[PDB]
């Protein structure tokens, strides 16, 4: 009967990288999802299956809040059925997604003169990601057929590159903070209702 | 497979290159908007970090065989990587070359020419000699600045340039190109399929052809200007010979724009100058660029980004910021577009603003392409897309519906001819100049012009192709071509030739899409969504396609047509012909302004030809010129009681033949303009003709003077 700790997810000091995206479990609390959807701080708030409008009068077992950082051009890839370096190798959503995708421009908090490079992303992977799968490995990627033997060189590249977030970039290259809410409905207590 | 290897290789290169140049572009923008010494360092560091990475990625891309790759867009990306910017040279011959390039730039930037009667008033090129050659109607003054800028600075470049083509060839041959010219012409070498590919030698053949189709319109403009310049230089221009190379409105004759006050068809009617209306209406920098932004968006293009407005430099600043501000359009990268320009409220800077934003519009369209394909189709597309916008905006129609022209303003045909000519002196006068220059360099890089023929062949093509003659003869101590910024700074020059053809191809095409009826020079693309969509479709492909196709889906022709240019100038072409009915059309290759005062000498063939014991060389020519100077020295002292210290530097040899014949005239010691009249030089020779035949062992039928 308490209020769900969304201020931990949204108002966090630093966000996680997209390859190493974070997940917060939310249970046994009351959530007013109409504050999120009626906030003017966000650039994207898209939902799938459920309806944004006045559906904080539902119940669920667990609510999952994924959070990470990407550049503006890559926000389109956080959606069911999308392809790209992010949706294939960093964060994949299922076709039958029951949740919402929230985003907002973070050029003020994640861009630095000289460039902030702490935010990383995966550039190569042997296969695509299953929905909600996370790959935090750092294995040298084999593109050729000579064995890389855990060292980068010709046809052997380090899989993670670094976002070059400068404050003077265009909007498509500016950083965006993303929160993906996931609603779970098990034959189970259904603890997070929300009036 | 070897395509995946290169697909993932480019994936990583893109991820690193994008930010490696952006930090480099930022570092050079910090400098150009605040000149300091910290910013020169922060620039050079990021530039080195970028160059080193580009070398690394050009080597690592070299071992990616192009033969076995069945995709075209990834083919072109590797091509750029392998072709450009490799090492093929030793560390010593590369260091040696870098020193030569900096020396040539420094000498050109810092050189100066002093005055004949005040050697402490030495004058740089900018802005001292620029202002003289562009505004002076004094023959002798321009001759001093012209010749002075070729003897004090050009001669310094001849040894450096000789070494510069050698190291460029030696480098270009290592890239598996024929010459350094071959390496330059690679930019036009496409791959096409569904068709035949454009080759590097096809550019030379198309460029020769286009000149021959321009020759008619040029010959008439060259003839009309010659007849007009005769009014202000009555006794210096022959009505049938070539044009003195120092009277063309600047140092080299690259443009004839500064000849308009002397060649204006109808002076009583001024040309349209909007500047006063802009001022009285209170226009500022912002109003100019917003009106350019309004123009582009009126053509269904995108408006600028608030990153462009909040970060570009539209005006010269406050608090003593030294800024190189000569208009440029920066695509820094990462969607960061800016314009650096010290704009003023004038009409000139009003057109230039539309030209710069024209570059930004091109930059925004192909931003969706991979880093290596974010560029114009060929080296002539950018500066042509820039100038086509300037064409349609400078029209009286556009200014009329802007509030800068009275609705009661009339457009009569007398001013149209004034405008057409003001354009032709700039657009058409430069085309023969631009064509013979690149031809000369192509011929020098190929080796078809020995170093002992450089200036001989350089001016033969000047009198033949451009129809301009040097005011004083230059031997191989000069490097007159290197007197131009582009030649002494290792930049291509055909890009100004091709851009002019592509410009009017684009113009004639878009004015047909915009259903424009009437003469072509009165066209205007504003408020035409049809014409803007087809334009953005060409700007968006960037460099990812054959420029033949990219040009084919705008103007409906795979090839380079100068037709639209001549079609644009037909009103002036038919007016020039009627205005040339009473004067000569063409030029006389052999005439020169020093010719009639020269004296023809005939070297004795003491044995038939090629017996090289005798048959005089450069050193005998010095002895001959010093012997002439003595005769001139002796003459004036013994006949006029004057101490005039002639020298070998005051005896000018022209019409040189291979140890067979030549001409020569004499000038006052510290004044190149005043030539000693020929009858006096003939007398000075007679007085000492026995003294000149002795030194060369000739006997007055061997050494003859034709008069
Ligand atoms: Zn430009």
């Amino acid at each position: 009967t308490n209020l769900c700790p969304f201020g931990e997810v949204f108002n966090a000091t630093r966000f996680a990288s997209v390859y190493a995206w974070n997940r917060k479990r939310i249970s046994n609390c009351v959530a007013d999802y109409s504050v999120l959807y009626n906030s003017a701080s966000f650039s994207t708030f898209k939902c799938y299956g459920v309806s944004p409008t006045k559906l904080n009068d539902l119940c669920f077992t667990n609510v999952y809040a994924d959070s990470f950082v990407i550049r503006g051009d890559e926000v389109r890839q956080i959606a069911p059925g999308q392809t790209g370096k992010i949706a294939d190798y960093n964060y994949k959503l299922p076709d039958d997604f029951t949740g919402c995708v929230i985003a907002w421009n973070s050029n003020n908090l994640d861009s630095k003169v000289g460039g902030n490079y702490n935010y990383l992303y995966r550039l190569f992977r042997k296969s695509n990601l299953k929905p909600f799968e996370r790959d935090i490995s750092t294995e040298i990627y084999q593109a050729g057929s000579t064995p890389c033997n855990g060292v980068e060189g010709f046809n052997c590249y380090f899989p993670l590159q670094s976002y070059g977030f400068q404050p003077t970039n265009g909007v498509g290259y500016q950083p965006y903070r993303v929160v993906v809410l996931s609603f779970e409905l098990l034959h189970a207590p259904a603890t997070v209702c929300g009036p | 497979t070897t395509e995946d290897e290169a697909k993932k290789f480019l994936d990583k290169f893109n991820s690193k290159a994008e930010d490696l140049s952006y930090e480099s572009s930022l570092a050079s923008w910090d400098y150009n908007t605040n000149i300091s010494d910290e910013n020169v360092q922060k620039m050079d560091e990021a530039g080195a970090k970028w160059s080193a990475f580009y070398e690394e990625q050009s080597k690592l891309a070299k071992n990616y065989p192009l033969e076995e790759i069945q995709n075209d867009t990834v083919k072109r990306q590797l091509q750029i990587l392998q072709q450009s910017g490799s090492p093929v040279l030793s560390e010593d011959k590369s260091k040696r070359l870098n020193s030569i390039l900096n020396a040539m730039s420094t000498i050109y930037s810092t050189g100066k020419v002093c005055k004949p009667n005040n050697p402490q008033e030495c004058l740089l090129l900018e802005p001292g000699l620029d202002n003289i050659m562009g505004t002076s109607k004094d023959y002798n003054e321009r001759l001093w600045a012209w010749e002075g800028w070729r003897a004090e600075v050009g001669k310094q470049l001849r040894p450096l340039y000789e070494e510069y083509v050698v190291l460029k060839n030696e480098m270009a041959r290592g890239y598996h190109y024929e010459d350094y010219g071959d390496y330059w012409r690679r930019d036009y070498e496409t791959e096409e399929s569904s068709g035949p590919g454009y080759s590097r030698d096809q550019l030379m053949k198309d460029v020769d052809r286009i000149f021959t189709e321009i020759k008619p319109l040029y010959e008439h403009l060259h003839a009309y200007v010659r007849a007009k310049l005769m009014d202000t230089y009555p006794l210096h221009i022959s009505p049938t010979g070539c044009l003195p190379a120092h009277l063309l409105g600047d140092m080299w004759g690259r443009f004839w724009t500064n000849l308009y006050p002397l060649t204006v068809p109808f002076g009583q009617k001024p040309n349209i100058d909007v500047t006063d209306a802009m001022l009285n209406q209170g226009w500022d920098a912002n109003r100019i660029f917003k009106e350019a932004e309004k123009f582009f968006v009126s053509v269904s293009l995108p408006k600028m980004t608030e990153g462009f407005w909040n970060k570009s430099m539209l005006t010269e600043p406050g608090d003593g910021r030294k800024v190189v501000c000569h208009p440029t359009a920066w695509d820094l990268g990462k969607g960061d577009f800016r314009i650096k320009m010290c704009t003023k409220v004038t009409m000139e800077d009003f057109l230039t603003a539309h030209h710069e934003m024209g570059h930004i519009q091109y930059d925004m369209a192909y931003a969706s392409q991979p880093y290596l394909l974010r560029n114009g189709a060929n080296e002539g597309f950018h500066e042509a897309v820039g100038e086509v916008m300037s064409l349609s905006v400078a029209t009286p129609k556009h200014l009329k519906t802007m509030g800068l022209l009275s609705p009661d303003f009339r457009e009569d045909d007398e001013t149209e001819i004034n405008f057409l000519l003001k354009q032709a002196l700039n657009i058409v006068g430069t085309l023969p100049f631009t064509y013979m220059l690149e031809k000369w360099r192509w011929m020098v890089f190929k080796g078809e012009i020995p170093k002992e023929e450089w200036m001989k062949k350089w001016w033969e093509m000047k009198r033949e192709i451009v129809g301009v003659v040097e005011p004083v003869p230059h031997d191989e101590t000069y490097c007159d071509p290197a007197s131009l910024f582009h030649v002494a700074n290792d930049y291509s020059f055909i890009r100004y030739y091709t851009r002019t053809i592509f410009e009017f191809q684009f113009h004639e095409a878009l004015c047909r899409i915009a259903q424009h009826n009437g003469p072509l020079h009165k066209c205007d693309i504003s408020n035409s969504t049809d014409a803007g969509k087809k334009l953005h479709q060409m700007l968006s492909v960037g460099k990812s396609q054959a420029w033949t196709k990219t040009l084919e889906d705008i103007v409906d022709s795979r090839n380079m047509d100068v037709g639209p240019l001549l079609r644009y100038f037909k009103p002036l072409y038919t007016w020039l012909q009627e205005q040339n009915r009473k004067s000569y059309v063409g030029w006389n290759t052999d005439w020169s302004p020093y010719a009639d005062q020269s004296i023809k000498v005939w070297i004795s063939l003491k044995s038939a030809l090629g017996e090289k014991a005798y048959e005089w060389n450069d050193n005998e020519m010095y002895l001959f010129r010093s012997s002439v100077a003595y005769a001139m020295r002796e003459y004036f002292l013994k006949t006029k009681n004057q101490t005039i210290l002639f020298g070998d530097e005051n005896v000018w040899v022209s019409n040189l033949k291979p140890r067979i014949s030549f001409n020569f005239h004499v000038t006052s010691p510290g004044n190149v303009s005043d030539i000693i009249p020929r009858p006096e030089v003939e007398g000075a020779i007679r007085m000492s003709r026995s003294r000149i035949n002795d030194a060369f062992r000739l006997d007055d039928n061997s050494l003859e003077f034709l008069g």
